[PDB]
DNA sequence: TTGTGGGAGCTGTCACGGATGCA
DNA sequence: TGCATCCGTGAGTCGAGGGT
RNA sequence: CCUCGA
C-alpha cells in the first residue's frame, strides 16, 4: 500500500526488521547522554594515558559536576546560580573545571569500531581550541589518521564505570593486539624513520 | 508523512536538568519559611501549590473558613514584602 | 599579447604565461550551455530559433509547441466539438531574482496560450487567450528559485529508447540464452526471450511468458506465413509445434485473458486494447530518438522518413527475426529493406545507447502529465455543458499543471539544493550527470558495471571527478568540450583529417559515430601546413582499444589534451603526475574550499581559472563596451558608446546556501574603458577574473617534532595575524509568533524573570539591535507563549497567586543563540500580518536575524592542495618557531614528508618547485645560445619577473627537463643570495634551538585551500537535552543538541572488554530510563552516588509493538506470575511537598 | 624533490628489448600460429618481466641513503611497488572486467602519464574503489554473523582437567642435521597450554603440561629436538556451557592466562573480522 | 564429518580458513578460529527418536541430547552454518534481533517459547548486567570491608 | 518500582480475549483530531477517553484540571484525570 | 515431519490454533504513532495511522 | 445523482535455500 | 511424486546539513 | 530520502 509519491507505508512488521528496526536501532545500540564529538589532532606532547579535551567540550560534558563543585566553593549562591554561571561561561568555572577533571577518565571511540581497542579510556587534560588531541601511539588501534577524522567522547559516571575505564579500558593498559599479541602501541612511520 | 526516521520527531518535554530546577524554588524559600508564622506558612503553601478547596484546607488544620481564608489573605500581604 | 598568454580572447584577462606547446584549435564553449540551451529549447526562445535554423533541423519545434501539437486537438465522443492549443507566450517576470530570494517566492513568469474552440455543429470558431500558470524561469546563472532557495536541475543519465539484446550464459545445459527489450519513450514494455527449453516466449508489461506465435496470431497472421518468414533456425518451427492457441480469434481471446486477469474476457476488448497498447500514438510513443534507434539498428526505412514514431508490425517481425538469428551464430542480416545490419548484443553502459535528459526534457515530461490530466478534465466538462455556454476559459482547469510543476521542483531527486560553497562547486553542479532518479536505475540496482569508467566516456564524461563515497560512478560531470545532442546524446569535437593532413574543420561526433572512424591523439606531430610527421600515429579503435596506424588511415584528431577531463579536474597542475584516487580527491576538495576575505590567484595554474570564474556567473562581466561612468562599493555604472548606460549592482556580504559569503568587489576605476566580455567585479574566490580558491603558502617538506605526524599540518601564526586564511560565515536564524489554543504568541521585549542587562541589546520590539555582538546563549528575538494553568511551576504558582497578575500566563520561548555560535548581527528582516506580507496559516509574525562571524584558521581546520593532499591543522606555531630561510623568512606551512611518496601524488612536489620559480622569477642564460633543455620553451618563458603568474595545462604543461632547468637560473633575493639550489632545497634554521637543520629541505610555494570542514562546525557536546518522543532516546545531530550514538559494534567492544557496568549505564541511565536520568542529575548535583539503573523505555515500546502484532508477550517473575511494568508517581509529590 | 626521484638510466633499453619480444609475439599472432588468449597471456608474461626488470634497475641505481629508499626499507611506510610506480614504470593496469590489457603503462608518474595511459589507469582505480566499498560491507556482515554465533562462548571455570587436545607440528626433520622450523608456530603452537608432557628420547621432560608455551618454552622445545607437541584447545574442552581458562590458554592482550569473565567468543569474532577488509 | 568424524572436520575447517587468511598475509591465531568452529558442532540430529519427545530429523544441543537420556535416542553429529546455528539459539529474543525477525517471532509464538533471559545480548536488550566480565556473580557480588589493623590506624 | 530481575520472557499467540482484556476501549471513527481546536475526536484514533488525556490531570470537557481529582472518571466525557504518560501504554482495539 | 512440527507445537502447549484468525485488532497507543503539527495547517503522521 | 468516461511505472542486483506447484 | 521454479532472506559503522 | 565527511 502506497501513500503520497508511490511510497510504501511502513507497517507494524517494518518497525522490527532491518538495521532501522527497533532491534538494531533502539535495543542493541542507542544514543547516549554526557557525550560529545570533535575533530582529532595529533598531540605528541601527550602521555599514552592522556588526551586533550577542548575546554568548551569538557565544560558541557561535566556540567553538573562543575555546578556541584561551584556550590561547594562559595563561587555560587545556589544551584540555579551555578547553572547560570556555567551557561554564561564565567571566568570562575575554569579553575573549578580542571579540578573536577582530575583523574576522571573519558572514553574515546572512532567508528568503525572493528575491535575492542576501537574504544579506549584516557585521562583528559584541558586543551585550548576545539579539537581533541590524540596520542600518536593509539592511531594504529583506532585506524586513525588526521585527514579530517573525528572521534567521540563518552563520560562514565558511576564508580563502577570509572573503575572499568581506569583498569580495563585504560589506554596504557592495552598495548598489545588482542588478536595476535603483537604490539600495536608501537613506534610508527615518523618515529621509525627517526630511530 | 513524518521524516524517514521516526526517532528524530522530538518529544516536547523538559529535560532532566530542566525538570530539576523547575520543581524547586528560588531564594525566597527562606522568606516564606522563617519570616512568616507557621500559621501563615502552612496555610499559604497548601492553598496555592495544592489548590485544595477552601473546605479541604479547612480540614487539614482543623480550622473554619474564618481562619483559613484569613491566614491566606494576610499571608499574601505578609509575603508581599521582600 | 603573445600566443603563450592563456585566455587571450577574454579582454582584460591577466597575462598568465603558459608552458603549453600545442596550439588550441577550439575554445572552451559556454560551460553553462548544458542548462541554458535545454531551457531555451523548452521555451522556444529566439536564441534557440537561430541555432535551430543555423545548424539544427530545418523545422524548428519548441519544447512547449511539441506538447501542444501532441495535445491538440481535443475532441469528444461524437467528435462534435474541438479545442486546440497554440502559440505559447510568456509575459514579463513577476519579481526580480533578489526580491524572489527575499520573499520566499518562486522566480517565474506567467504563461499564455491561444485556445481556439471550433464547433462542428453550430459552425463557429471561438478563439481565446487562456492563462496557463506561473512557469518557473531559469536565471542567467542557469538555476531556479523555488520557495526562496536556489536550485539546480541535474541532467539525468537514462536508457535511450530502442531495441536492446542481451545474452545470458547458464550453468544448466551451458546454453547461452538470449533476450530482447523494447524500451519506448511512453507506454509499457514488451520483451522477447528464448527459454531453456528452446521455446521463444514473448512477455507483456507484467504477464506470464506466452509463445511468440501467439503474438503473430494476435495480429491475425496465418499459420503458413510464419513458416515462410521463420523456421530457418527451426526454433520458431518447434515453438509452433508446441501446443498453443488455434487460430487468431482464440489467440486474441486468450491474450485479452492475460491482460486484466480475473475479468470476463470478450472478443472486442482484445480488438480495443491491442490497437491502443502498442500501435496508437495516444498511449504509446518512442520519440524520434527511439524511432531513429530502431530504424538504424534493424535497417528499417533508411530513406529517412520520420513521419510515424510507433511500434509497427514490420518492427516486431524484424526484432523477432533478429532474436532468432542471434540465438544462432548468424552475424549478418538483411530484412525486406534492411541493408547490412549486424547481429549483436547491446552494451547498456555505452554512451550511444545511454542518453541524457536535461532540464528541458525533465520539465517537458511533467508538463505532459499535467496536460493529459487537464485534457481529461476538459473532455469530462465538454459533454456536461451546453454549446450556448462553454468557452475556452470554462473547459480549462489549470490546477493539475501547476500542481505537477510544483511537485516536480519540490520533490524530484533531480531538483537539488545548489552547492554554493564557491563558484566552482556550483559550476560543476550545473554540469553534473546523475544516473539515479525517476526513469533511471534504482540505488538497489546500481551494480558495479554501472559505476566504472566506460571507454565511450572519452571526451564526454570525466573519469576522475566522481564521488568518493556511496555515489561513486553514479554522479559524473560533463567534459569540457562536450555538448548534448537534440536526441539527448553527448557529442565531442574532433578535427577532421584528409590524406594525412590535419585540417581546422571541426566535427562533433557521438559515441556511435566515433566507434566507426579512427581518432588520433592531440599529442601528435604536425607539419607547418597541417600534415602528419610520423609514419604511423597512435589511434583509438572501435572496441576502445588503441594501436598504431599509418597516417593515410587516420580520420579525426583530439582537439585538446584536456578533452577527457572536466573543469575542476582541468584545474590541477601536473595532473599527469598524480594517481587517479588522489586526483579525484583534489577535484572534489576544490569544490569544498571556502571564500576568503581577500582572494589571491595561484602562482601556478592550468589556464582554466579564468574561464571557470567567468562561466560560473559569480563574476560581473561587461555586457557591452564603454567607459565607467561611476564606481562605488555598491554599484558600477558604465556609459556605452551609443549613449546608453548600464549599471551593475554588487552582491555585498550575501549568504550562500552553505553559509559561505558572496561578496563582489569592483576591479575597475572611474575612468577605465572596458570591453564587452571583460570582468568588471570580482566575486567570491576570484582574483582579477581568475578562480582563486586558496593562497600561495611558503611550504617546507619535512617532519617537525611529530606535530605534522600522519597527515597533520603545521602553520605559521602569521596566517592568523595577517588573516591570510580567514573566512566569513553567515548564518540565518528565524522565529515565528503564531497562534495556539490558549492564546496568541507575541514578540515582545518584556520577558519574565529577565534582567535589564541581558535585554540591553534588544530594541523596543524585542529584537536584537543591528551591530550587536551576540554570545553563546544570548537572546536574538524575544517571544512569549500563552501557558495553561496546569503547566505552572510551584515557584510560578506562588508569584501568580500572591500578586494576582493578569490571565496572560506566558512561557519564555525566545530565540536564543545556539551553542558554538557568535558574531555581529549584520541584518534583520521582519514580516507581519499587519502588512500585506503573506505567511502560512496561523503565523502572526516572522523574523529572521543574520549573524556573521570571521573565522581565522585554527587547530582542527582542514586544508588541502589540489593533488588530494588533505590534512587538519595540528599546531599553529609562533612566527619565531617556524623553520626560516637563510635571510630570516619563516616558512608558512610544514608538510610531512612521509605522506608524499606513498599516496602517489608527486605533482604536489613539482607544483612546489615551480611555485618557487614563479615566486622569484628567472633569467635563462641565452648569451651562448638558448640551451638544449630550454629549446621547446616559448620565448616568453625565458625570463620572468618575481611573482609571475604561470599556466601549466594538464597533459601539455612544463616538462621535467624544463622545470629542472628553471631551478638553476632562479633570480636572487634583494641581497643577491640564491636561497634555493638547483635541487629545490634550502638550508633552514630551527627557530627553536637556533642551530641549522643538518640537511637541505625542499621549500617552495604551494597552493593551499581552506576546506569547508572547520572545527567550529564539528565540535559538539551534550550532557542532557531534548529526547525522542517515540522511543525516549536522545535526539541525533548537532543542530538538535543531540547525543552521540553508541552503536551495536561499540557494545560488542564493551563486552569484549567485559565492562558490564559501563554497558548497562550507557544503555539505561544515559538513554531511556526516564527516572534514572533525573535521579542521576540529582545525585551528581548533590555529590551522592549514582543510582541503580531502571528498565529501558525502548523495551517497553518493543513489548507494546509486539502486543500490537497480536503477540501475547509477558514478563514472568521467579515464581511464574506476570510482572506489571507500570509507574506510580507519589514519590515526586512526596519529595516536592516535603521540600 | 624532483631530484630525489631518480629515473633508472637503463629503462629505455629494457623497454626496447621487451618491445622486440612483444613484436615477435605479435608477428606469431599475425602468422596464425598463436591463439588470441595465447597472445594476451604471452604479452602479460613479457610485460610482467619488463616491470620486474625496471624495478631491479631502479633499486640498483638508488643509493641506500636516498629518502625514498630510506622511507621504504626502514619499515617506516610504503612498499617498493609504489617506488617503482613513481620512478620506474606503472606497469599493467586492470580492465573494468578484471583482466589485464596487452599494452602497459610504460610511463612513470615522475615522467607523467600520457592521456591514454591516464584514461586506462582510471579503470583500475575506479573498480578498486568500488570493490573496496563492497568488501567493507561483506566483511561487516560476516563479522556480525560471527559475533552472534559466538556470543555464547565465555570462560566459566579455570580447568576442566580434560586430557584431550590436538597435536601440533613444531618443526620438521630435514635430511640434513638442521630442523626446519614450522611457519604456523606463531599462530598454532604459540600461547597454548600444554596437554601432555613433552619428553625427549632418553631425557627428562623439557616442558611440563600446563605451561604457557611462550617464546622461551618454544625455543627450549626446539633446542631439545622435539618435533610435535600436544596442546589443549577449546575444540577438546569438556566444559558444559562455556570454556575453561586452561583449555583456552593465554590471553593475547594481557599476555597471561585468560581471566574468568572474558567473553573470548566476541574477541574471536572481532579478531577474525577486523582484517577481513584485506582479503581478495 | 560423516566419514572421518567430528575431531577431524574441526581440524579441516580450521586449516582451510587459516589457509585463506594466510594466503593474504593475515596472522590470526588458531584459537580465535577454533572458538568459532566449536559453535558449529554443538548439536546432533535425531535419527530415531525412541522413548524421547524429540522429533526425528531435528537439531538438538548435545548437552540436551546427553542429559535428556534417562533410561529409567539415536544422535548423529551435525556440522552447522553460523547463520543456521545463530537462528537456532536458546533465546528467541536473541534470534529476533539477528535475522528474519518475522519468521522467528511467528515460530516463537506457535511454539509458545519462553526466553530464560540468560545471554549477554538479551541482557543488553533488557538492560541487565551481562553475564560476562564484571557481570558474573563471582565478581559482581563481593564483600569489601577494611581490616581491623587498618581500622585501628 | 521494579529492578529488572525477571526469570523468563514468554511469547505466544494472542487470543481475542487477550486483545479485549488489554484494550481500554473500541476505536470506531476514522477522524483523528479537530483541525480547528487541535482536540482529539471522540472514539477516534487519538481518543482521550480510551487512550488517555493529552495533558496531565486534564479531562476532555475541561470539568477537571487539577491534581485533586486524581483517580475519578469524568462523567461528562469519560476521560480519566491522570498523567499523559499513560497515553504511551494504553492500547485500543477494533471489533471486526 | 514438516507438518508435525507445527501440529505438535499447537498440540503440546495448550495454545489454541484459533488465534491464527482474529475478530478484533489491537491498536497501538497514540504516542508510539505520533501525529505532530507542522508549520501552518499541515500535519504529519506515521504510516500506522 | 443518465445518457462518455479503463493506471502508473517500473529490471540495471547478486547469492543462497527451501517451500510450492506442476508434469 | 520429483524435482525446477519461484519466492523470500541477507548484503559496514559513525558523523553534518537540507527537504517531503 | 538526498548531498557530503572519515
Ligand atoms: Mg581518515
Ligand atoms: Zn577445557
Ligand atoms: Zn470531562
Amino acid at each position: 500500500v502506497t501513500g503520497p509519491g508511490n511510497r510504501p507505508l511502513k507497517s507494524l512488521s517494518d518497525l522490527l526488521k532491518g538495521k532501522q528496526g527497533r532491534f538494531r536501532q533502539n535495543l542493541l545500540g542507542k544514543r547516549v547522554d554526557y557525550s560529545g564529538r570533535s575533530v582529532i589532532v595529533v598531540g605528541p606532547q601527550l602521555k599514552l594515558h592522556q588526551c586533550g579535551l577542548p575546554k568548551l567540550m569538557a565544560l558541557e560534558l561535566f556540567k553538573p559536576f562543575v555546578m556541584k563543585r561551584l556550590v561547594d566553593l562559595n563561587h555560587a549562591q545556589n544551584i540555579k546560580s551555578a547553572k547560570r554561571m556555567v551557561e554564561r561561561q564565567r571566568p570562575q568555572v575554569w579553575d573549578v573545571l580542571e579540578e573536577v577533571i582530575a583523574e576522571h577518565p573519558v572514553l574515546l571511540n572512532r567508528a568503525p569500531t572493528l575491535h575492542r581497542l576501537g574504544i579506549q579510556a584516557f585521562e583528559p587534560m584541558l586543551v585550548e581550541g576545539k579539537a581533541i588531541q590524540l596520542h600518536p601511539l593509539v592511531c594504529e588501534a583506532f585506524n586513525a589518521d588526521f585527514d579530517g577524522d573525528q572521534m567521540a567522547v563518552h563520560l562514565p559516571l558511576s564508580a563502577e564505570a570509572q573503575a572499568e575505564a581506569r583498569i580495563l579500558m585504560l589506554s596504557s593498559n592495552n598495548i598489545l593486539s588482542p588478536a595476535s599479541g603483537r604490539p600495536l602501541a608501537m613506534p610508527r612511520l615518523d618515529m621509525v624513520t627517526g630511530l | 508523512a513524518l521524516p524517514e526516521d521516526y526517532d528524530r520527531v522530538p518529544a516536547d518535554e523538559p529535560n532532566p536538568e530542566q525538570i530539576y530546577h523547575d520543581a524547586r524554588l528560588g531564594p525566597d524559600l527562606q522568606a516564606a519559611l522563617q519570616a512568616l508564622p507557621e500559621e501563615f506558612r502552612m496555610a499559604v503553601y497548601y492553598a496555592d501549590v495544592e489548590g485544595f478547596p477552601y473546605k479541604e484546607i479547612a480540614e487539614i488544620m482543623d480550622t473554619p473558613i474564618g481562619t483559613v481564608m484569613s491566614r491566606l489573605h494576610r499571608g499574601r500581604r505578609q509575603l508581599r514584602g521582600l | 599579447r603573445p600566443q603563450s598568454s592563456s585566455n587571450n580572447s577574454v579582454p582584460g584577462a591577466p597575462n598568465r604565461v603558459s608552458f603549453a606547446k600545442l596550439r588550441e584549435p577550439l575554445e572552451v564553449p559556454g560551460l553553462l550551455d548544458v542548462q541554458t540551451d535545454s531551457f531555451e529549447w523548452l521555451i522556444g526562445s529566439p536564441r534557440w530559433r537561430e541555432s535551430a535554423a543555423e545548424r539544427g533541423d530545418v523545422n524548428p519545434v519548441g519544447g512547449l509547441e511539441e506538447v501542444l501539437y501532441e495535445l491538440s486537438p481535443i475532441e469528444d465522443f461524437s467528435g462534435s466539438m474541438s479545442l486546440s492549443f497554440s502559440d505559447p507566450r510568456f509575459d514579463d517576470v513577476k519579481a526580480p531574482v533578489d526580491e524572489c530570494k527575499d520573499k520566499d517566492m518562486t522566480y517565474a513568469a506567467p504563461l499564455f496560450v491561444t485556445a481556439e474552440f471550433i464547433n462542428n455543429n453550430t459552425g463557429e470558431i471561438k478563439s481565446q487567450t487562456v492563462f496557463m500558470g506561473d512557469f518557473p524561469m531559469m536565471t542567467e546563472k542557469g538555476t531556479f528559485i523555488i520557495n526562496g532557495t536556489e536550485r539546480v536541475v541535474v541532467s539525468q543519465l537514462v536508457r535511450s529508447p530502442g531495441v536492446y539484446f542481451d545474452e545470458t550464459i547458464d550453468k544448466s545445459t551451458d546454453k547461452t540464452l538470449h533476450s530482447v527489450k523494447v524500451i519506448p519513450s511512453r507506454g509499457a514494455w514488451l520483451e522477447f526471450d528464448v527459454d531453456k527449453r528452446d521455446t521463444v516466449g514473448v512477455r507483456i508489461d507484467r504477464k506470464r511468458r506466452q509463445p511468440v506465435t501467439v503474438l503473430l496470431k494476435a495480429l491475425g497472421w496465418t499459420s503458413e506465413q510464419i513458416v515462410e518468414r521463420f523456421g530457418f533456425s527451426e526454433i520458431m518451427r518447434s515453438t509452433l509445434e508446441k501446443d498453443n492457441t488455434v487460430g487468431t480469434d482464440e489467440a486474441l481471446l486468450d491474450i485479452y485473458r492475460k491482460l486484466r486477469p480475473g475479468e470476463p474476457p470478450t472478443k472486442e476488448s482484445a480488438q480495443t486494447l491491442l490497437e491502443n497498447l502498442f500501435f496508437k500514438e495516444k498511449r504509446y510513443d518512442l520519440a524520434r530518438v527511439g524511432r531513429y534507434k530502431v530504424n538504424k539498428k534493424l535497417g528499417l526505412h533508411v530513406g529517412e522518413p520520420i513521419t510515424s514514431s510507433t511500434l509497427t508490425e514490420e518492427d516486431v517481425v524484424a526484432t523477432i527475426e533478429y532474436l532468432v538469428r542471434l540465438h544462432e551464430g548468424q552475424t549478418t542480416m538483411t530484412v525486406p529493406g534492411g541493408v547490412e545490419v549486424p547481429v549483436e548484443t547491446d552494451d547498456i553502459d555505452h554512451f550511444g545507447n545511454r542518453r541524457l535528459r536535461t532540464v528541458g526534457e525533465l520539465i517537458q515530461n511533467q508538463i505532459r502529465v499535467g496536460m493529459s490530466r487537464m485534457e481529461r478534465v476538459v473532455r469530462e466538462r465538454m459533454t456536461t455543458q451546453d454549446v450556448e455556454a462553454i468557452t475556452p476559459q470554462t473547459l480549462i482547469n489549470i490546477r493539475p499543471v501547476v500542481a505537477a510543476i510544483k511537485e516536480f521542483f519540490g520533490t524530484s531527486q533531480l531538483s537539488q539544493f545548489m552547492d554554493q560553497n564557491n563558484p566552482l562547486s556550483g559550476l560543476t553542479h550545473k554540469r553534473r550527470l546523475s544516473a539515479l532518479g525517476p526513469g533511471g536505475l534504482s540505488r538497489e540496482r546500481a551494480g558495479l558495471e554501472v559505476r566504472d569508467v566506460h571507454p565511450s566516456h572519452y571526451g564526454r564524461m570525466c573519469p576522475i571527478e566522481t564521488p568518493e563515497g556511496p555515489n561513486i560512478g553514479l554522479i559524473g560531470s560533463l567534459s569540457v568540450y562536450a555538448r548534448v545532442n537534440p536526441f539527448g546524446f553527448i557529442e565531442t569535437p574532433y578535427r577532421k583529417v584528409v590524406d594525412g593532413v590535419v585540417s581546422d574543420e571541426i566535427v562533433y561526433l557521438t559515441a556511435d559515430e566515433e566507434d566507426r572512424h579512427v581518432v588520433a591523439q592531440a599529442n601528435s606531430p604536425i607539419d607547418a601546413d597541417g600534415r602528419f610527421v610520423e609514419p604511423r600515429v597512435l589511434v583509438r579503435r572501435k572496441a576502445g582499444e588503441v594501436e598504431y596506424v599509418p597516417s593515410s588511415e587516420v580520420d579525426y584528431m583530439d582537439v585538446s589534451p584536456r578533452q577527457m577531463v572536466s573543469v575542476a579536474t582541468a584545474m590541477i597542475p601536473f595532473l599527469e603526475h598524480d594517481d587517479a584516487n588522489r586526483a579525484l580527491m583534489g577535484a572534489n576538495m576544490q569544490r569544498q574550499a571556502v571564500p576568503l576575505v581577500r582572494s589571491e590567484a595561484p602562482l601556478v595554474g592550468t589556464g582554466m581559472e579564468l574561464r571557470a570564474a567567468i562561466d560560473a556567473g559569480d563574476v560581473v562581466v561587461a555586457e557591452e563596451s564603454g567607459v565607467i561612468e561611476e564606481v562605488s562599493a555598491d554599484y558600477i555604472t558604465v556609459m556605452h558608446d551609443n549613449g546608453t548606460r548600464r549599471t551593475y549592482r554588487m552582491r555585498k556580504f550575501a549568504r550562500s546556501n552553505h553559509g559561505t559569503c558572496a561578496n563582489q568587489c569592483p576591479i575597475v576605476d572611474a575612468g577605465d574603458r572596458v570591453e564587452a566580455g571583460q570582468v568588471i567585479a570580482d566575486g567570491p574566490c576570484t582574483d582579477d577574473g581568475e578562480m582563486a580558491l586558496g593562497k600561495n603558502l611558503l611550504v617546507a617538506i619535512m617532519p617537525w617534532e611529530g606535530h605534522n605526524y600522519e597527515d597533520a599540518i603545521i602553520l605559521s601564526n602569521r596566517l592568523v595575524e595577517e588573516d591570510v586564511l580567514t573566512s566569513i560565515h553567515i548564518e540565518e536564524h528565524e522565529i515565528d509568533a503564531r497562534d495556539t489554543k490558549l492564546g496568541a504568541e507575541e514578540i515582545t521585549r518584556d520577558i519574565p524573570n529577565i534582567s535589564d542587562e541581558v535585554l540591553a541589546d534588544l530594541d523596543e520590539r524585542g529584537i536584537v539591535r543591528i551591530g550587536a555582538e551576540v554570545r553563546d546563549g544570548d537572546i536574538l528575538v524575544g517571544k512569549v507563549t500563552p501557558k495553561g494553568e496546569t503547566e505552572l511551576t510551584p515557584e510560578e504558582r506562588l508569584l501568580r497567586a500572591i500578586f494576582g497578575e493578569k490571565a496572560r500566563e506566558v512561557r519564555d520561548t525566545s530565540l536564543k543563540v545556539p551553542h558554538g555560535e557568535s558574531g555581529k548581527v549584520i541584518g534583520i528582516r521582519v514580516f507581519s500580518r499587519e502588512d500585506e506580507d503573506e505567511l502560512p496559516a496561523g503565523v502572526n509574525e516572522l523574523v529572521r536575524v543574520y549573524v556573521a562571524q570571521k573565522r581565522k584558521i585554527s587547530d582542527g581546520d582542514k586544508l588541502a592542495g589540489r593533488h588530494g593532499n588533505k590534512g587538519v591543522i595540528g599546531k599553529i606555531l609562533p612566527v619565531e618557531d617556524m623553520p626560516f630561510l637563510a635571510d630570516g623568512t619563516p616558512v608558512d606551512i610544514i608538510l610531512n614528508t612521509h605522506g608524499v611518496p606513498r599516496r602517489m601524488n608527486i605533482g604536489q612536489i613539482l607544483e612546489t618547485h615551480l611555485g618557487w620559480c614563479a615566486h622569484s622569477g628567472w633569467k635563462v642564460d641565452a648569451a651562448k645560445g638558448v640551451p638544449d633543455w630550454a629549446a621547446r620553451l616559448p620565448d616568453e618563458l625565458l625570463e620572468a619577473q618575481p611573482n609571475a603568474i604561470v599556466s601549466t595545462p594538464v597533459f601539455d604543461g612544463a616538462q621535467e627537463a624544463e622545470l629542472q632547468g628553471l631551478l638553476s637560473c632562479t633570480l636572487p633575493n634583494r641581497d643577491g643570495d640564491v636561497l634555493v639550489d638547483a635541487d629545490g632545497k634550502a638550508m633552514l634554521f630551527d627557530g627553536r634551538s637556533g642551530e641549522p637543520f643538518p640537511y637541505p629541505v625542499t621549500v617552495g610555494y604551494m597552493y593551499i585551500m581552506k576546506l569547508h570542514h572547520l572545527v567550529d562546525d564539528k565540535i559538539h557536546a551534550r550532557s542532557t537535552g531534548p529526547y525522542s518522543m517515540i522511543t525516549q532516546q536522545p535526539l541525533g545531530g548537532k543542530a538538535q543538541f543531540g547525543g552521540q550514538r553508541f552503536g551495536e559494534m561499540e557494545c560488542w567492544a564493551m563486552q569484549a572488554y567485559g565492562a558490564a557496568y559501563t554497558l548497562q549505564e550507557l544503555l539505561t541511565i544515559k538513554s531511556d530510563d526516564t527516572v534514572g536520568r533525573v535521579k542521576v542529575y540529582e545525585a551528581i548535583v548533590k555529590g551522592e552516588n549514582i543510582p541503580e539503573p531502571g528498565i529501558p523505555e525502548s523495551f517497553k515500546v518493543l513489548l507494546k509493538e509486539l502486543q500490537s502484532l497480536c503477540l501475547n508477550v509477558e514478563v514472568l517473575s521467579s515464581d511464574g506470575a506476570a510482572i506489571e511494568l507500570r509507574e506510580g508517581e507519589d514519590e515526586d509529590l512526596e519529595r516536592a511537598a516535603a521540600n | 624533490s624532483m631530484a630525489d626521484v631518480l629515473v633508472p638510466p637503463r629503462k629505455k633499453e629494457i623497454l626496447d628489448h621487451y618491445e622486440e619480444r612483444a613484436d615477435k609475439v605479435e608477428k606469431q599472432f599475425q602468422r596464425g600460429a598463436l591463439n588470441h588468449d595465447e597472445r594476451n597471456e604471452a604479452l602479460v608474461e613479457i610485460w610482467k618481466e619488463a616491470t620486474d626488470e625496471v624495478g631491479q634497475a631502479l633499486r640498483e641505481h638508488y643509493p641506500d641513503d636516498n629518502p625514498i629508499i630510506t622511507i621504504v626499507d626502514s619499515g617506516a611506510t610504503g612498499n617498493f611497488t609504489q617506488t617503482r610506480t613513481l620512478a620506474g614504470m606503472k606497469g599493467l593496469v586492470t580492465n573494468p572486467k578484471g583482466e589485464f590489457i596487452p599494452r602497459p603503462v610504460k610511463s612513470s608518474f615522475r615522467e607523467g602519464l600520457t592521456v591514454l595511459e591516464y584514461f586506462i589507469n582510471t579503470h583500475g582505480a575506479r573498480k578498486g574503489l568500488a570493490d573496496t566499498a563492497l568488501r567493507t560491507a561483506d566483511s561487516g556482515y560476516l563479522t556480525r554473523r560471527l559475533v552472534d554465533v559466538s556470543q555464547d562462548v565465555i570462560v566459566r571455570e579455570h580447568d576442566c582437567q580434560t586430557e584431550r587436545g590436538i597435536v601440533v607440528e613444531l618443526a620438521e626433520r630435514a635430511p640434513d642435521g638442521t630442523l626446519i622450523r614450522d611457519p604456523y608456530i606463531e599462530t598454532s603452537a604459540y600461547a597454548r597450554t600444554l596437554g601432555t608432557d613433552a619428553v625427549d628420547e632418553a631425557g627428562n621432560v623439557i616442558v611440563e603440561r600446563g605451561q604457557d608455551l611462550g617464546d622461551p618454552e618454544i625455543d627450549a622445545l626446539l633446542a631439545a629436538g622435539i618435533t610435535q607437541v600436544k596442546v589443549r584447545s577449546v575444540l577438546t574442552c569438556a566444559t558444559s556451557t562455556g570454556v575453561c581458562a586452561t583449555c583456552y590458554g593465554r590471553s593475547m592482550a594481557t599476555g597471561k592466562l585468560v581471566d574468568i569473565g572474558e567473553a573470548v567468543g566476541i574477541v574471536a569474532a572481532q579478531s577474525i573480522g577486523e582484517p577481513g577488509t584485506q582479503l581478495t | 564429518l560423516r566419514v572421518q568424524g567430528p575431531r577431524e572436520v574441526q581440524i579441516h575447517l580450521v586449516r582451510e580458513v587459516q589457509e585463506v587468511y594466510r594466503a593474504q598475509g593475515v596472522s590470526i591465531h588458531d584459537k580465535h578460529i577454533e572458538v568459532i568452529v566449536r559453535q558449529m558442532l554443538r548439536r546432533v540430529t535425531i535419527i530415531d527418536s525412541g522413548s524421547t519427545e524429540f522429533l526425528p530429523g531435528s537439531l538438538i544441543d548435545r548437552a540436551e541430547f546427553e542429559a535428556e537420556n534417562r533410561r529409567v535416542a539415536a544422535g548423529r553429529p551435525v556440522l552447522m552454518g553460523i547463520t543456521k546455528a545463530s537462528l537456532a539459539t536458546d533465546s528467541w529474543l536473541s534470534a529476533a534481533s539477528f535475522q528474519e525477525t518475522t519468521r522467528v517471532l511467528t515460530d516463537a509464538a506457535i511454539n509458545c517459547r519462553s526466553d530464560k533471559l540468560n545471554g549477554l545480548k538479551e541482557n543488553v536488550i533488557i538492560g541487565k548486567l551481562i553475564p560476562a566480565g564484571t557481570g558474573i556473580n563471582r565478581y559482581r557480588n563481593i564483600a569489601v570491608q577494611p581490616t581491623e589493623e587498618a581500622r585501628a590506624a | 518500582l521494579d529492578v529488572n530481575f525477571f526469570d523468563e520472557l514468554r511469547i505466544g499467540l494472542a487470543t481475542a480475549e487477550d486483545i479485549r482484556q488489554w484494550s481500554y476501549g473500541e476505536v470506531k471513527k476514522p477522524e483523528t483530531i479537530n483541525y480547528r481546536t487541535l482536540k482529539p475526536e471522540k472514539d477516534g484514533l487519538f481518543c482521550e477517553k480510551i487512550f488517555g488525556p493529552t495533558r496531565d490531570w486534564e479531562c476532555y470537557c475541561g470539568k477537571y484540571k487539577r491534581v485533586r481529582f486524581k483517580g475519578i472518571i469524568c462523567e461528562r466525557c469519560g476521560v480519566e484525570v491522570t498523567r499523559a504518560k499513560v497515553r504511551r501504554e494504553r492500547m485500543g482495539h477494533i471489533e471486526l | 515431519l514438516k507438518r508435525l512440527k507445527v501440529v505438535a507445537a499447537f498440540q503440546q502447549s495448550g495454545n489454541s490454533p484459533m488465534g491464527m484468525v482474529l475478530d478484533a485488532v489491537p491498536v497501538i497507543p497514540p504516542e508510539l504513532r505520533p501525529m505532530v503539527q507542522l508549520d501552518g495547517g499541515r500535519f504529519a503522521t506515521s504510516d500506522l495511522n
